[PDB]
């Protein structure tokens, strides 16, 4: 995507990871495993939730009202009414259709950004203690256990 | 050992359209478009619609002899008419400002039908029976409107009538009446005697005079005469005064009213139910909180914006790439 | 040994406006705004517009003596009027519900002019000649409308007339007629004898009566009298019945109709051509598939949204930096 | 731009490269040359095309209809009609004008993104076999021929 | 030795809403929503509104005896009415096409009130005094409209009147008059003698006839009779001709006009001032150049789009994280 | 944000720096100090200014006009009028509300972008003469004076 992470340098997703949207794999001497990054996943959810509520909540709900009834000598007003109704129809359709399209592009790019920022937040934490392989993987030089793994995904790690 | 950064994937098959790409599978999404209806004509704002059965607003107001059952109302949020709603103006003629009245009555609170000018009582000096017609026929026999009285002459003598009503209801009173225009000057006499008659209705804000438009015309429902119907809303405290020398289709029943804010009429064959809804369409109620619907442009209530879209699915999750 | 990453540039000078920056040169772009018209009044939906020349809708319908050429139509998608279109109601008076009629006739399918009440035949007992006027003058001489007949009295005697027509056309029939209101009671006699006349027109859905409004008024086209024109649409199978004792400007010609969905009239001096178009403006046709046009708000057809912009150029390529 | 690549660290464009929007130069012992990156250029074109079709196709084309005609005693309705027409006018102008502006910003950023992602896709392929010079150029340590050049722009290269 | 990259922060507490996050503090912002009004009814386009005080458009036009002060106008951009503006049609009756007239007069350039048919002069052969009523009472005494003359019979004799006026003003002339409909045939005689009267008004584009609608009605302002008022715009060069045999409430004063483009009426109690504005609301003027306002949907002038928002604050600076 | 710089790897802002939006700290042997990056700060202001003018200037200002007046037998037209006015109201509110929201997200992301691009512009100038610490700080290996500092924030520096 716009940030080239999702379907990018990290080619695929994990059906394995199910506690959140972004997270870490990790393969230790005491086993492999998936863990979601709770911080970013929540931030994302709060954002997407807010995004949806804006699009839904901001609509000034109509307040009763139909269309009208005209006799055979009221064709001109009848058609004015129709022009009004069709007018609103064309505007709402176009704006609805385009809004969703933009919002969507933005949303997917949002997620792409969150993945990339997570990758770079790990990269700049490990520095020269890990090797950048690819597909979002760091291989450690110092062989680190489940306690250290949790420091990394927890943001504490430490050892430039 | 080794740590990797990565993103969620799953068994989802939801697809959303983006601006650069159509049909993208995403892990999660929400729908913004309401495209399902209820199948039923529901209550609007707690209250139910007025149903008229085989009658339309005119027939029900005038008291067409076929609307003897729906003499049942008390307060409604909107009116429903059906495909099988043709019983209305049975004696051919024009109902004045009919669409407006239909508009005004579309919602109502306290609604009483009452006997404004009692039949056997109000009209001495005039012939209250024999005011019937094959056009408005009941159970085969000739009859008339239940709410209107066809006053004819009494032994070759139609004395100028001056009947008046005062509105002590503390609400508006809808008063209807008609004026009969015979087909030829010959009937004008056998009916109302006075060759040169007039009907005059007067209140505070209403002063119109009507006059017999005698002429030759095609027969509608085997009738060459015509009958124009007129209404008016009498304000609490006001007086309406009928003064006529013939051609008067006088009030017999009137209505008491508290008009509603502003609803409308919906024409549908869908069944009314005891259910509730904030948005009503002709095909059914729309349980709606979403911003858009594609079910029907005509509507009544707090309704999503009608749209011509088929799909307004908004991505919430990310691009779903299970690469299984 | 090296390799470089980079982007396309070219000789393009297209500019687009972005939100942060005005006037940016880009390698490629498309236009979203239609700002060019055709110069010609084109066919709408395969069919051509009705042209009226020097006559307006009224004159052409009534048969103003100047509209003897455009007695040529068969079906049209919309009507065109020009700056030089003033021949209409030549005898002064009001054309009732004129804008409405103009609206209704704006598109039509099968359109026949026919002779409803033949001149030398339908009106015995009345004077069919001498019903002419200097107001509606032809080739210098006094004449009248070609589609209407000015019935006057016959040897001081105007016997109540009762002429009726049945619609066996299987389509609507547009019937026009007029009622003459003389300037003074003196002319009312030399013209229609019966001092107290009336004209009455009746069908299934039409019952109006008219009465001579004798009065003193300024002369329009050197005429102190006035003539009100009336129309009505007779439904297939229906009967219209004219009954009058004077003042009747009877039908002579009527029209058969299939009314169109819903078009309009456009007023322009542009030349009609044999070309086709989905969007028609007053200045010319708009070959349009783009979403917006800035040529004219009033329009007929499937037209881009009218907009007040000058430029709606949308970037497709990238920022063009040829670096010369 | 938003991704700082176009008119950024890669200062200018190539009139030389004409088979696509993004691509590689390359100077070998067997000659200089331009080549477009087919993969990304197509992806981009499909995107921009879809973008343009959305903006044009989504418009619910009016369906016949004019303005109306009123007499001298229908001024109030005449003006209501005018209010309707002018109303639609202001809405369509504003939305049209701003839509194009946003779409344009997005589009140029899109291209900026695609250039950057191409640069980083090459960078993370060559790793310590090339030197990051600037202006989007890598200088090889191992002096590589037209066969290797094609492996790089082809995505195969290989030799961390 | 170090250099650092970083961004501005400050003491700002401005907050804007973004799509992913509500209430974000930013270093700088602008407001896009006008939510403040002026408190005063201002000048629109250099010119001031017409004020009517305790009278409404009808009373001021007809010359209700209470509107003797606001006989002061020359040109106005729009009209203002207040809560205390009920002096209008004092003799009960209907003002024809009233809303339309109000609409037409909403803005005007050159406006002269003049004496079209002088009272002591134009009406010989008729009784010009005694045309007063307790309904339109002045300083306790019975009086009448200042601009209209109640012509009554002169010694049991009302000779057909034929007064005409030519428009040499080189602008439109607004002419009003009324027709009196007595309560009973008894008053029709003591007032206008001729039992069967008529009033007739005729110009180039105006030919209507009126006739006494005698009937029994409730008393409004202690009056059983009614008086319908009629107006018309006479074009420069035209002639209007009044011809009547009774029931005519003749013109005495008329108006000369250049009608304005298209304004409106605003009903407010706010004080008029000498200030200027491009956008006027009922509560006060709106100094407005911003795209949106949330002060009032009804408006006159070049006005921001009315909106139901509370806050439309647009970020210009960056996220303000002072890290104090 | 979308570029993970502001409130990101650069955790906070500087009340100290007051000549612009983005800029440099710097701690030398001859003193500490703040300096704004004039080039980018101006570019940004021109952009944000243009952004605001678009949103305000593009509005096709109404041109006089009220609502209308109808009698008791004109309820249907009265309500048509109301439907028109309420219609425009719902459209304007929704589009106003969402426009500001989008624009704002965009604007903050714009600033986030400008900060990141500035950081990376410095990073790829210093190369292996400085050490990437974090919080947007480079620590020099060659200990450089106020003259060199100005070469860095001036874009000249030079010494791969
Ligand atoms: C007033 C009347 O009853 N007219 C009918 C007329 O009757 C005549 C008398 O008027 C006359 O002097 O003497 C002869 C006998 O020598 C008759 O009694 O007769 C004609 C011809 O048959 C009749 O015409 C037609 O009648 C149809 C309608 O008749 C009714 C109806 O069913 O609606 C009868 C009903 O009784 C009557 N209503 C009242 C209240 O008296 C109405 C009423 O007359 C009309 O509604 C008025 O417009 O008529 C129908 O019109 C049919 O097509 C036609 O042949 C006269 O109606
Ligand atoms: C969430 C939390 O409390 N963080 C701690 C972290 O500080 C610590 O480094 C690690 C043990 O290695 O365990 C984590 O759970
Ligand atoms: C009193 C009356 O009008 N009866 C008619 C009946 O003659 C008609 O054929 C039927 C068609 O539905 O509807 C009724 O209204
Ligand atoms: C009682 C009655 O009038 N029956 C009518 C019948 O004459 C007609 O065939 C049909 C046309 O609408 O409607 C029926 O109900
Ligand atoms: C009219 C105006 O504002 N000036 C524009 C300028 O913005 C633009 O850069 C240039 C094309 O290079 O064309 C000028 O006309
Ligand atoms: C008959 C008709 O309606 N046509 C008129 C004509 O009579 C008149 O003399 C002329 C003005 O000079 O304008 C024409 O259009
Ligand atoms: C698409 C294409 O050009 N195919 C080439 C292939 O023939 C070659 O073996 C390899 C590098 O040697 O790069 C591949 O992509
Ligand atoms: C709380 C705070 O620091 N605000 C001050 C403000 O009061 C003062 O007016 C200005 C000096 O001109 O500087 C601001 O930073
Ligand atoms: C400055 C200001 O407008 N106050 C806001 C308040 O309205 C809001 O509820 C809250 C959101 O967390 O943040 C405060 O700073
Ligand atoms: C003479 C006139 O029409 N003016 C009316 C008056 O009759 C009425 O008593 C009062 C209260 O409604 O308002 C006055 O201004
Ligand atoms: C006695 C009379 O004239 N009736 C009303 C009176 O009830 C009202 O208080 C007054 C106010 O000015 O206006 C009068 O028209
Ligand atoms: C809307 C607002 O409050 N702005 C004010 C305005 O009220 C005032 O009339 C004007 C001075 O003439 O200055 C503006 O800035």
């Amino acid at each position: 995507g716009l940030f080239g992470a999702i379907a990018g340098f990290i080619e695929g997703g994990w059906t394995g990871m199910i506690d959140g949207w972004y997270g870490y794999h990790h393969q230790n001497e005491q086993g492999s495993g998936y863990a979601a990054d709770q911080k970013s996943t929540q931030n994302a959810i709060d954002g997407i939730t807010n995004k949806v509520n804006s699009v839904i909540e901001k609509m000034n709900t109509q307040f009763t009202a139909v269309g009208k009834e005209f006799n055979n000598l009221e064709r001109r007003i009848e058609n004015l009414n129709k022009k009004v109704d069709d007018g609103f129809l064309d505007i709402w359709t176009y704006n609805a259709e385009l809004l969703v399209l933009l919002e969507n592009e933005r949303t997917l790019d949002f997620h792409d950004s969150n993945v990339r920022n997570l990758y770079e937040k790990v990269k700049s934490q490990l520095k020269n203690n890990a090797k950048e392989i690819g597909n979002g993987c760091f291989e450690f030089y110092h062989k680190c256990d489940d306690a250290c793994m949790e420091s990394v995904r927890n943001g504490t790690y430490d050892y430039p | 050992d080794t740590i990797c950064i990565g993103y969620h994937a799953n068994n989802s098959t939801d697809t959303v359209d983006t601006v650069l790409e159509k049909n993208v599978t995403v892990t999660h999404s929400v729908n913004l478009l309401e495209d399902s209806h209820n199948g039923k004509l529901c209550k609007l704002k707690g209250i139910a619609p007025l149903q008229l059965g085989k009658c339309n607003i005119a027939g029900w107001l005038l008291g067409n002899p076929e609307c003897d059952l729906l003499l049942t109302a008390s307060s409604w949020s909107y009116i429903v008419e059906t495909s099988n709603s043709e019983n209305g103006t049975c004696y051919p003629g024009d109902f004045i400002d009919y669409e407006e009245l239909r508009e005004q009555l579309s919602s109502v609170s306290s609604f009483e039908k009452f006997e404004i000018f009692p039949k056997t009582s109000s009209w001495p000096n005039h012939e209250t029976t024999k005011g019937v017609t094959a056009a408005c026929s009941y159970a085969g026999a000739s009859s008339f409107y239940r709410n209107l009285l066809w006053l004819t002459k009494k032994g070759s003598s139609y004395p100028k009538l001056s009947k008046s009503y005062v509105n002590n209801k503390g609400k508006e009173v809808l008063v209807l009446w008609g004026v009969h225009h015979p087909p030829t000057g010959t009937d004008q006499q056998s009916l109302y005697q006075n060759a040169d008659a007039y009907v005059s209705v007067g209140s505070s804000k209403y002063n119109r005079r009507f006059t017999p438009e005698i002429a030759a015309r095609p027969k509608v429902r085997d009738q060459a005469g015509r009958m124009n119907y007129y209404w008016t809303l009498l304000e609490p405290g006001d007086t309406i005064t009928f003064e006529a020398t013939g051609n008067l289709i006088a009030p017999w029943y009137a209505f008491a009213l508290n008009r509603g804010s502003g609803s409308g009429i919906i024409t549908s064959d869908a069944p009314v139910h005891d259910c509730n809804t904030k948005c009503q369409t002709p095909h059914g109620a729309i349980n709606s909180s979403l911003p858009f619907q594609n079910i029907h442009p005509v509507t009544i209530g707090e309704c999503p914006k009608y749209v011509r879209s088929t799909k307004l699915r908004m991505a919430t999750g990310l691009r779903n790439i299970p690469s299984r």
